């Protein structure tokens, strides 16, 4: 209802950060940054101990926000810091299973409330058999945040039934040439934006990517640039030097 | 019980689940074909050393004041622990599968060190990823796994740990899995390996079941092993677990003890969560990350343990406890000087608890503990203790 | 040949020739006891781990261009060494004779930890004498025998070395016989000790006879072994001498070469003499001195061979040949890198030897090598030798 | 005939020292200075590179004469030197076997002619079989040499006969009371004198012992004085403390 209105403009950009990464109030400061540096959706990381499934950096990262105390709580902190600046842009959180798994119906309520509008879990996809159910991905719809699927070129079809029962808002998509009408054919089964999952981090390579994606993901750019120097004024300029146009 | 999920699963990102899907249905297919059975006998017993003798230790009983006393001497297989049987079952499993190459990630090398010495043996291109960090600490495995023809990639990336490790021994599963396949060294991990492991590990009881039957002609009345991620005791007990006379008991590495939070007590004070792809009982704080664990023994520290073992804590079936470090090394050295077997740190939790209980069992009652290895990669630790003797 | 006594012998001052006559008519009787004979089978099996497997090594084969290649296995046995066979069969001796105490002496430590392990299992005070220089290079070795509950008598007196020791021993024995057997680790010293070692070894070519006819329906073409004392080789040898068609081949430690003049080469270079109790092959010079050795693996860095192999060296039965340092340094790398089998430095100069005449034998010919032990115990010496990849 | 003159003579005393241990010249000086000091009958080591029936002392001095490099040759110049010096004390070859199995009945001959008179292998024994002859004994007889034999209490009636058969000069006795009736018995046995071998390095003992033996023998103090201070004035002086009267 968000995210579907967002991509109603055409090619957006995805910017990551780690929650908690640098403290509360550093990670608003660099939501705020991204923000006023053209990032059209926030995809905001809850850190976890054992994220074997993103790169070196990004565990480095996760590594460093525990290690400064993010919690369950200060995520809803960071949330609400970044609501009291903008309310238009839609934030991701992206998560793996067990942090969300140890909480309950009421916190997800509590992550809506706070400002969260979708919630992409990298380790938990949707079930297999056209039957069963997914308890946490029912429980998402339930209180309206939009569960954020992930596909691939060889998703079985039993997935793609499933997948379609639960995904809203946007798909992403990891693909492998005429990949144009690889996205469209995607595109055209969900009737949902397909956004290619892949780390841009130069203007070259995110305009290649838009020419069939609806949006481009910086997920390791952003998180670096705060290694180099964390003053946020250098992510808002590493966002415009980015994002195409 | 109140679960979301039963105790297992593949709980994976999206590109492994093309892989776990084809290993899955390629297993179903291999676990009962014969030639693949046969193969596998003749190799643990020609190559490995099985069957293993199940050897009566009475000084030790006498020394602990306890009843009939049995150890299933997983150290005398070769390379000394019963990681082997695994490692030899999936090696030859990829072989069968067409796989060209093995791929693994190892912490203190043990694993890594069993997956290579199976691939020399079969002729298997042979790959461990190691963090750094690890590879400075273990440089006489890493040395043993190089000898051995494997390929150890130290991984300089992130943290330099094991977690990073696992990171990149999954995404290079994820790229070569059409003719890589991925070892996995305990019963953990998504479907199927689980399944993969104890099945490689259920002729341990196979075994302890005829020979037992052979020296006394009854099933046991106790079953003691040591958990570090499950696998030597779940073989252990696999075919003992329909008698419901035989007691099943499960060592957790117990550490400083529950109250210094220093152990790797999963049963104690964990709960189930989602970690590493499967959802078992799990050492975690109130956010759900993963807590750090600490045990005398490197093969127990850990903080994830197998979902079948789950299972049997909640169903009732066995009994998981602990013993803590100082109650490992005294069994260590009761049994070196009262049978002249040196057991590993890890399987001295198994007979710690047999110390502890052994006087309140009935003389006439029947103990067997599955020896998982020897401990002669341990004495360079044991000695640094500079202990006294022990009774 | 010219000989103005037997090999072997009984070359004893008069404080030993009545604990040696004892021993050997003790023995007489004891080696034809049923039921010592059956206890001593029961131990092999459910302690040590008897019957050790027959592998055949095809990848080890195909890389050295060799034939039909198996290795007996006693790296698998428990303590990863042969020696156990008779440290638990002369253990098991003492006990029977009625002994309550054994004595040995070690330079290494490998037979001390053999002898100590036995003591432990069979419940006998075992007294190890080291002579204190060696003890500084051995803690290791050092600290397990304390753990198996045998007291190391660090030797101080004269130069402190494994003479010393020896004169320890000895002395100990003089005195304390009627309670204390001796333990001799190889088929060296003074009759009966090379029958009696021999007799306990035997059980090796006993079990190799029927693997060898279960896999391939005939003897072996050629056995080779590895020679320190003899005790490993004479008994993987015994029970196919009287077989004309089956090769005998011993392998010494060869050090540098004989042209270095440092080597353990008894039969290249040396001759009879008289020399701890017995005459056979001896490094002595002009004035029967007898020589310093050489050799990488320290269970073979001895002056003497055991008499029973003297006898087959003359008589042309057996080839006595040798190994260098790295040739067998060689070897090692190439079957652990095929098979994933580490074998001891020792049994490295067996493998040495095959190694070399391997492109020379006709393909259906059938090679086993004694593989005596494992050679973890050797890495960390071989870690530092910094040797890159071997062909 | 050297030997059994002497003990005509009651009450000997036997001085060990090590042939080359501190050189030829030393081994000579150190013997005329034990026969100065009253020492009646020396016994000669020939130094083994391997003597384990010897105490530790006079371990470490066979190192030291073999690293001084006493060979088979040198050993005659030992005893040619001495008997230089006096022809009357009889003269003990003390060695293990190997050394004079290695040679030739020439050799021995050439230690008759040198000065030697009796030999004593502490190694090898008189042969067990009352039929079996001792290739050695027998060379021994047939060059005038007299072997220098041991026997024990428990020494077999098999060995009384053939010790019997090869011992000439006297035989050392390896004692466990009323040992005085123990000697006596083995004395006539052989019609011999019979030494108590045990090492005796002061006064007191070895006027003890002179009561049932026919002699005493300093083995080890000779050797550790030369250690001590190897002047030797110091040995002559040592013998006279030692020897009674
Ligand atoms: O970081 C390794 C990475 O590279 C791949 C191929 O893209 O594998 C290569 O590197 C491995 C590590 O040394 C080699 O073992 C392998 O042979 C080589 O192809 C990926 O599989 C892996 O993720
Ligand atoms: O963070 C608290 C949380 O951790 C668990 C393990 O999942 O227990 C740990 O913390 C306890 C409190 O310090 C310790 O007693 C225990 O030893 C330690 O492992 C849970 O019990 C608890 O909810
Ligand atoms: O130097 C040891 C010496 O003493 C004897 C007894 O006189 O043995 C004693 O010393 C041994 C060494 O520690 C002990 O093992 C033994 O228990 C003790 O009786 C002799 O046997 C030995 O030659
Ligand atoms: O002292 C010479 C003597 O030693 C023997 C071994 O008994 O050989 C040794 O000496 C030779 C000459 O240096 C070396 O070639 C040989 O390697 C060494 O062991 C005898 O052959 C010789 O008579």
């Amino acid at each position: 209802s968000k995210l579907t209105q967002v991509f109603k403009q055409t090619k957006l950009c995805i910017g990551y950060l780690t929650a908690g990464d640098g403290g509360t109030s550093y990670t608003i400061e660099a939501a705020k940054a991204l923000i006023q540096g053209g990032v059209d959706i926030l995809e905001l990381g809850f850190p976890f101990s054992d994220p074997v499934a993103d790169n070196p950096e990004i565990q480095v990262s996760h590594d460093r926000a525990l290690a400064e105390n993010l919690t369950s709580e200060t995520l809803l902190e960071i949330v609400e810091g970044i609501r009291a600046f903008n309310q238009e842009v839609p934030l991701i959180l992206y998560s793996y299973y067990n942090p969300l798994l140890q909480r309950d119906l009421d916190y997800l309520r509590r992550l809506k409330d706070a400002g969260i509008n979708g919630v992409c879990v990298i380790d938990l996809p949707a079930p297999l058999s056209h039957g069963e159910k997914s308890p946490f991905f029912e429980d998402l719809l339930a209180v309206g945040l939009d569960p954020i699927l992930l596909i691939s070129a060889g998703t079985t079809p039993e997935r793609m039934s499933l997948i379609q029962e639960y995904a809203r808002g946007f798909l992403y998509y990891i693909p492998c040439v005429g990949i144009k009408e690889e996205f469209r054919k995607v595109r055209e089964h969900f009737d949902l934006p397909i956004v290619d999952r892949r780390d841009i981090c130069d203007k070259k390579e995110a305009a290649h990517v838009l020419n069939y994606s609806d949006g481009f993901i910086v997920k390791t750019a952003f998180v670096h640039q705060t290694t180099m120097d964390s003053s946020v004024e250098t992510l808002t300029a590493l966002a415009q030097t980015v994002i195409p146009g | 019980f109140k679960h979301k999920h039963p105790f297992g699963g593949a709980f994976l990102p999206e590109e492994l689940l093309a892989p776990i899907q084809n290993l899955k249905a390629e297993w179903e297919i291999l676990k009962t074909q014969q030639s693949f059975l046969s193969e596998l006998d003749c190799i643990l017993k020609n190559y490995a050393g099985r069957q293993t003798p199940l050897t009566e230790v009475k000084n030790f009983a006498r020394a602990i004041d306890g009843p009939r006393v049995f150890l299933k001497r997983e150290d005398l297989l070769h390379t000394g622990a019963h990681k082997l049987n695994n490692a030899l079952g999936q090696c030859l499993l990829a072989k069968y599968l067409g796989k060209t190459r093995v791929v693994a990630e190892t912490g203190a090398g043990q694993h890594g060190v069993a997956t290579a010495t199976a691939c020399a043996y079969l002729g298997l291109d042979c790959v461990v990823y190691m963090g750094a960090k690890d590879v400075e600490r273990q440089k006489p495995n890493v040395e043993k796994m190089r000898f051995l023809g494997a390929e150890v990639v130290s991984v300089t990336k992130g943290s330099c740990g094991l977690k990073d490790a696992v990171n990149q021994a999954l995404q290079d599963w994820a790229t070569t899995h059409s003719f890589t396949h991925y070892c996995l060294g305990s019963a953990l991990g998504p479907l199927p390996y689980p399944d993969i492991v104890r099945f490689f590990q259920s002729v341990i009881s196979a075994e302890v079941k005829e020979q037992i039957h052979a020296v006394a002609g009854r099933d046991p009345d106790i079953l003691i092993a040591c958990i570090g991620g499950g696998s030597n005791a779940i073989g252990f007990f696999h075919h003992f677990i329909p008698n419901p006379k035989v007691q099943l008991i499960g060592v957790e590495g117990g550490g400083l003890g529950i109250s210094s939070g220093k152990h790797a007590a999963r049963f104690a004070t964990g709960r189930p969560g989602v970690f590493h792809g499967f959802y078992s009982y799990l050492l975690q704080d109130d956010d759900g990350q993963v807590l750090q664990t600490h045990s005398i023994s490197a093969g127990l520290d850990y903080p994830s343990v197998g979902p079948d073992h789950a299972e049997m804590h909640e169903s009732g079936r066995a009994f998981y406890t602990l013993a803590t470090d100082e109650e490992a090394l005294r069994a260590f050295f009761l049994l070196t000087r009262n049978e002249g077997i040196i057991p590993a740190l890890e399987s001295s939790h198994a007979l710690a608890h047999l110390v502890s209980i052994a006087p309140s069992l009935p003389k006439e009652q029947i103990v067997i503990v599955n020896l998982s290895g020897r401990g002669d990669k341990d004495l360079p630790q044991i000695i640094r203790r500079n202990r006294g003797i022990y009774e």
